[PDB]
């Protein structure tokens, strides 16, 4: 047959369509699912392995940088609340929802994972019954319904399509008796990412916690405390509940304790450093490593002022150690193959490059034509105050600025280059040389905005950057500030 | 432990002929069945209400107490015997709203027999014709509407079900519960009051040997949780949080309810947010809100531009740069005074850009920076 179009790259999974409600004849026909070899969890790692032919030189700051990587001193009350709710709901065989919200990097996922680890340790001591832990991250899903595919695959071991998985989970949570079940603890991380238009997924996940036979713990980690009030309906907000756990950004003393806990064994300690290569061994010269308490304190105070984000504090300390290690390796010439201190200067330089703006020094290093464009644009904003200027007006005002300051030395040397490219055989041009080039360059830089128009004269252009930093970059130039 | 079982009873997933504080509505719903199974007349019932009012709980209570798969017996007011088939279906947990007829058929037919393929009104209408009463309870009937389409096609499935529960030569009685001459009967479930919530709580904890709450604490929790448009789920979480707060420190007193209602309300308090700021950060906050006053859709760059010109008009507190301006804006967003969002312009150049907005009351702002009483003209 002759097709009207073709779909030649269809990749379909081997997922069955029949839900769990048709797996046995009756409710009484359902066996004990705990004594089943595929329920409740009853190969790629070696492809990224090779043989090492050299000996990596780990310098003395490499252990500091390794210990400062992201891979519970400040979360006691949050840990205790989450653990007590989960322990009470597991040991009494009930279903509940715990809500956790906070800004990035305040220890939400780490605290919930530690709670789950301690509950698994308590279930290994036969103090609470066994449970299955499932982690669903909404930003790791391709489609939002794939969470239905994930959770059911973690429960039964089957692979169904998402609608059949949703019916299977509904039948499982509602109809299967508690004597044939295991408790499930589900972490719904990045809860805002699973919010869709119809909000059926959110309703189903929080409504399964209201069923009497469910034995389901849903720990929902969010980014805002008012997500059910802003984005969800009244039905899902009623099911989530009034009790919500806020993870506040860290104060500077807790960030100080976090950084000291990552460096408890390294700070104020001695290393055997081999001066031939640079390789350092933690307990040939005996060198003491030190990072200043003033440096850690000022980085922690800065980070707690900004966000209270532990990732940022660890990254600022790691960047300071990297800067100091770069200077040390440069001054000794070591390569990769008596007191070494990472100081408050390195911490301030790590804190400054994140706060430095390149926009002004980008604009001060442009050519004369791009600066002339920006200067004429600012002149037109001063003349009429419209904040959007047509490109033809910019052309006319560039021409005006050339013919008005014609007695200037630099302008009377630049005019032949601008309008004829220094050639007698080239006619006088309506645009300057490199007009399109500097227009497109300022558009790709994000300095400029241009409307989608086909007439080149009446097309409007807007500053995307702030006006005063453009004026500062214009007054930096010698020629433009004199005319 | 008494604390564990009391915490178990006050979950949203705990069950308990009539529920407490609902018996009259129970009788109303029962009166529906007291006709429908009596005269073999197909009829349709609509139930509304705000969330947590006991619709699903009372219907499941009725199904578990007083009632080819899922066949059982029901007694009328005279009460001889009657063969009934009772199921319950949540409409949101289905794939498509058009398959619900098939779902009803997969809720009724014996698994050993021939499983037919069902599309619409007609095949279900032909299937129930040789028969025995069929009780269907459909939770969330409103999500049976199609959120797309229009008014003509969103009310296809619901009108089809209402017509199929109204015509003769079948025995189809339909109960539908949504949230708040053949039109359905309506009982509005009402939000609970403080006395109703109190009686529900003592009825639920009557299975417990002791009561580890003072009754004044339950009454205070009920009167704060009821208000207007109350939900019993909120009262359950308040009492459960009181137990958790009590055992995280060590009968439950009056104070622990207030400790719950101080722990889980944000307590915005713009004055104490402002008092944690610096004088420079207060100056940037004043310039930001003045820029929002006079521009009404201002990006961060125009706000910084206004800040530069406004504090060069004063010639005190020498100015800072744009990136550290954004840094103090981030401090203000961390404090809870400023929201930065990513939106589109309304100009000829429509592109994305970062916009700045406030969520603070003007009276506390103006009072707290007139109490500063040195740097005036930014207010
Ligand atoms: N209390 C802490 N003690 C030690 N390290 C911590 C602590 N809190 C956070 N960290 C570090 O910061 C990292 C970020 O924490 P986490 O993943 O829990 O953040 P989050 O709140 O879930 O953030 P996001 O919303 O971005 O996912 C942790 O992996 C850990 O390296
Ligand atoms: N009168 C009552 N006695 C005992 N428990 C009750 C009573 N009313 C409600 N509950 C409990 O309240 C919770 C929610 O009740 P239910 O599911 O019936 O609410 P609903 O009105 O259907 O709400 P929604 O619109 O949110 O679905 C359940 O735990 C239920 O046991
Ligand atoms: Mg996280
Ligand atoms: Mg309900």
């Amino acid at each position: 047959v002759i097709r009207k179009f073709t779909k030649k790259n269809v990749a379909r999974a081997k997922k069955k369509y029949t839900p769990f409600s048709k797996r046995f004849k009756s409710i009484a026909a359902i066996p004990d699912l705990t004594s089943l070899p595929e329920f409740y969890g009853n190969r790629f790692e070696n492809k990224l392995k090779t043989t090492q032919k050299h000996q990596i030189v780990e310098t003395i700051f490499s252990k500091v940088k390794k210990q400062l990587n992201s891979s519970l001193p400040a979360r006691e009350n949050e840990f205790a609340s989450i653990y007590l709710s989960a322990y009470s709901a597991i040991e009494s065989d009930s279903a509940t929802t715990i809500y956790v919200a906070g800004t990035p990097g305040v220890g939400k996922t780490l605290t919930v994972r530690e709670v789950v680890k301690e509950l698994l340790s308590s279930s290994a001591q036969r103090e609470i019954p066994d449970f299955l832990y499932v982690e669903i991250n909404g930003l790791k899903m391709v489609k939002p319904t794939d969470c239905y595919e994930t959770l059911w695959n973690k429960v039964s071991g089957e692979r169904l399509t998402w609608a059949a998985s949703m019916e299977s989970l509904e039948f499982y949570f509602k109809r299967v008796p508690k004597n044939k079940k295991k408790t499930i603890v589900v972490l719904l991380d990045e809860l805002d990412a699973m919010v869709t238009k119809s909000q059926d997924i959110m309703y189903n996940f929080f409504n399964w916690t209201t069923y009497e036979n469910a034995k389901l713990i849903v720990i929902a980690v969010a980014n805002t405390m008012d997500l059910p009030e802003r984005q969800l309906g009244n039905k899902i907000t009623s099911r989530i509940g009034f009790t919500r756990i806020m993870f506040t950004g860290y104060t500077h003393e807790e960030l100080k304790n976090i950084i000291d806990l990552r460096l408890k064994g390294l700070n104020d300690s001695f290393f055997y450093v081999d001066t031939k290569t640079g390789n350092a061994i933690l307990i040939v010269r005996k060198v003491r490593l030190r990072m200043s308490a003033d440096a850690i304190e000022i980085a922690s105070r800065k980070v707690a002022s900004v966000s209270g984000d532990a990732r940022r504090a660890l990254k600022v300390c790691k960047r300071a150690a990297e800067i100091a290690e770069k200077h040390y390796m440069a001054k000794h010439g070591y390569g990769y193959d008596g007191v070494q201190t990472v100081h408050i200067t390195h911490v301030m330089k790590a804190l400054n490059e994140t706060l430095n703006s390149h926009v002004i020094t980008f604009m001060t290093r442009l050519s004369f034509t791009a600066k002339l464009f920006i200067y004429a644009l600012l002149n037109l904003m001063k003349k009429n105050g419209s904040q959007e200027q047509e490109l033809g007006d910019i052309v006319d005002e560039i021409k005006l600025l050339i013919e008005v300051n014609g007695s200037n030395k630099f302008v009377m040397e630049i005019a032949k280059t601008l309008f004829q490219q220094g050639s007698d055989n080239i006619s006088e041009q309506l645009r300057i040389i490199s007009w399109d080039f500097v227009l497109n360059q300022l558009l790709d830089a994000g300095i400029l905005f241009k409307q989608t128009m086909k007439n080149d004269r009446i097309c409007c252009v807007k500053l995307n950057i702030s006006v005063e930093e453009a004026k500062r970059a214009m007054n930096e130039d010698e020629t433009l500030r004199n005319l | 432990s008494i604390f564990l079982r009391t915490k178990a009873l006050l979950q949203k997933s705990s069950e308990l002929g009539a529920l407490p504080a609902r018996t009259a509505e129970y009788e109303q719903v029962m009166n529906f069945l007291a006709k429908a199974i009596s005269e073999h007349r197909s009829d349709s019932l609509y139930i509304t209400g705000p969330p947590g009012t006991g619709k699903t709980a009372q219907l499941d209570m009725i199904i578990r107490q007083k009632f080819l798969q899922n066949l059982s017996w029901f007694e009328l007011p005279d009460g001889r015997l009657e063969s009934v088939a009772v199921t319950s279906i949540n409409c949101i947990s289905l794939g498509e709203p058009s398959s619900i007829f098939q779902k009803i058929f997969d809720s009724f037919q014996d698994l050993n027999g021939p499983t037919l393929q069902i599309k619409n009104m007609q095949h279900l209408q032909k299937f129930l014709e040789p028969y025995t009463t069929f009780v269907v309870v459909l939770d969330e009937m409103d999500r049976l509407l199609h959120a797309n389409t229009s008014e003509t096609q969103s009310v296809r499935t619901i009108l089809e079900l209402f017509l199929l529960a109204k015509l003769p030569t079948v025995s189809f009685v339909l109960i539908g519960m949504a949230n708040s001459g053949l039109l359905p009967q309506t009982i509005v479930f009402q939000p609970y009051t403080a006395e109703q919530m109190y009686e529900i709580v003592i009825q639920k904890m009557s299975s417990l040997p002791t009561i580890i709450f003072q009754p004044m604490a339950i009454k205070f929790a009920a009167k704060k949780c009821a208000g207007n448009t109350g939900d019993l789920r909120k009262l359950f979480d308040v009492l459960r949080g009181s137990i958790e707060i009590y055992e995280l420190e060590k009968k439950i007193g009056l104070n622990y309810i207030a400790k719950v209602f101080s722990k889980f309300v944000n307590n915005n308090s713009t004055r104490t947010r402002i008092a944690k700021l610096n004088i420079q950060q207060k100056l940037i906050l004043c310039t930001i809100i003045q820029s929002l006053k006079l521009n009404s859709d201002a990006t961060i760059d125009e706000s910084f531009d206004h800040y530069i010109k406004a504090i060069t008009k004063t010639d005190t507190l020498a100015p800072l740069q744009r990136n550290e301006f954004l840094e103090i804006c981030t401090i203000l967003e961390t404090c809870g005074l400023v929201s930065i969002k990513k939106t589109k312009c309304k100009g000829k150049t429509k592109r994305f850009v970062d916009k700045i907005d406030v969520d603070l009351d003007m009276r506390e702002f103006y009072d707290e920076m007139t109490k500063i009483s040195i740097l005036k003209p930014f207010l």
